[PDB]
């Protein structure tokens, strides 16, 4: 309880609106309300790859900030699952990332633990 | 006669004013273009290089 400290540092996203209206900072838990048949999913791994941890503009550098992209799906369909292979795998964008992802096909039990991993 | 001479005297300087206005109207058309053509093409040079290098970079990341 005595570890945590109230925010103080932005992080850019590669998206505009989601930095302007609502502005990304480190240690921020930002829920992203999705709905049903939507390409939420896309805009995830999409803006994923765009991302680059940044606070240059504040007066700091960016050399000593390792960027850890940790990616976790669940319930993935044939289709979707390849979009994954498409982004990371696009170039080496796994150059800073790991996948983890329990299909629907996969047991729902193992599912549960899935996050707890990358967490 | 001299009467109609004044009518003459009126017209000749006007002929020249049509021309002066005109001269400026060709030149400006010319100059509107000069900056505009130059200024887009710069941007399209710019844009094409970046849209290249960042790919090759991302390729380097592979």
């Amino acid at each position: 309880p005595v570890a945590r400290r109230k925010p103080e540092q932005f992080i850019q996203t590669g998206i505009s609106t989601i930095d302007v209206m609502n502005t990304l900072v480190r240690g921020q838990k930002l829920p992203i309300f999705s709905g049903s048949g939507l390409p939420a999913n896309e805009i995830a791994a999409q803006i994923a790859r765009q991302a680059t941890v940044r606070p240059d503009l504040s007066g700091e550098g960016e050399k000593e900030e390792p960027f850890a992209v940790v990616f976790a799906a669940m319930g993935i369909t044939q289709r979707e699952l390849s979009y994954f292979i498409q982004e990371f795998e696009r170039t080496g964008a796994l150059s800073r990332s790991v996948l983890f992802l329990n299909k629907a096909d996969d047991p729902t039990i193992e599912r549960i633990l899935t996050p707890r991993m990358a967490l | 006669s001299k009467l109609e001479a004044i009518l003459s005297q009126e017209v000749e300087a006007e002929i020249q004013a049509l021309l002066q206005e005109a001269e400026a109207k060709a030149e400006a058309v010319k100059r509107e273009a000069e900056e505009k053509a130059k200024a887009l093409l710069q941007a399209r040079e710019r844009a094409l290089e970046a849209q290249y290098r960042a790919a090759l970079r991302r390729a380097e990341s592979a």
